[PDB]
């Protein structure tokens, strides 16, 4: 009886111990480097865009004033930069996280 | 931080020389530069700083259940050697029947 006892308490500690890890899904440390990345996230994008965005200030003019595609050379590059700059970053982003 | 601060004193005339938001296209190159060479940059140095010792928190975890089911098993045998013994000694009065 003691035997199987000892056996028991064994069995105990391991329940006990994958339980407490199992519902500490994620520690505060880790919530704090997930916060930590998410907001750095946010801002790197916001940043992306801002200096995109700040950029498109003197872009849109010629873009709006030309028609055209390879012929105006920069609304291509504008919208290139959007999708890479803004889009893809953001897909890349999300997926990561 | 400090080609940041050398970027952002090149401003300071360029920020409070003019009344306005995005129009001023000071404040937001400013907000560029501090935002991503040092907000987002610094809480993801810290959300790997936080990370590599949640990383060693968990292997020690890892560790404390392996120790534990080990001992466990040292405890589980000294109660079969304790029964053993039992049984020895009934072996032994079998001799003497």
């Amino acid at each position: 009886k003691t035997v199987l006892e000892k056996s028991k308490a064994g069995a105990q500690s391991r329940f006990d111990s994958y339980g407490k890890l199992y519902d500490e899904n994620i520690n505060a440390g880790e919530n704090q480097a997930m916060t930590l990345r998410a907001s750095a996230a946010g801002l790197t994008t916001a940043v992306q865009a801002s200096r995109l965005a700040g950029a498109a200030a003197d872009l849109v003019p010629n873009i709006f004033g030309f028609a055209g595609g390879g012929s105006r050379w920069g609304a291509i590059a504008e919208a290139t930069g959007y999708v890479m700059e803004f889009s893809a970053n953001v897909m890349n982003t999300e997926a990561d996280k | 931080a400090s080609r940041l601060a050398g970027a952002a004193a090149d401003l300071v005339p360029n920020i409070f020389g003019f009344a306005g938001g995005g129009s001023r296209w000071g404040a937001i190159a400013e907000a560029t530069g501090y935002v991503m060479e040092f907000s987002a940059n610094v809480m993801n140095t810290e959300a790997d700083k936080i990370s590599q010792s949640e990383t060693y928190r968990r292997r020690r975890q890892e560790w404390e259940i392996q120790r534990n089911n080990a001992e466990a098993e040292l405890k589980q045998i000294d109660a079969q050697l304790k029964s053993l013994a039992v049984r020895r000694e009934a072996a032994v009065l079998q001799k003497t029947s």
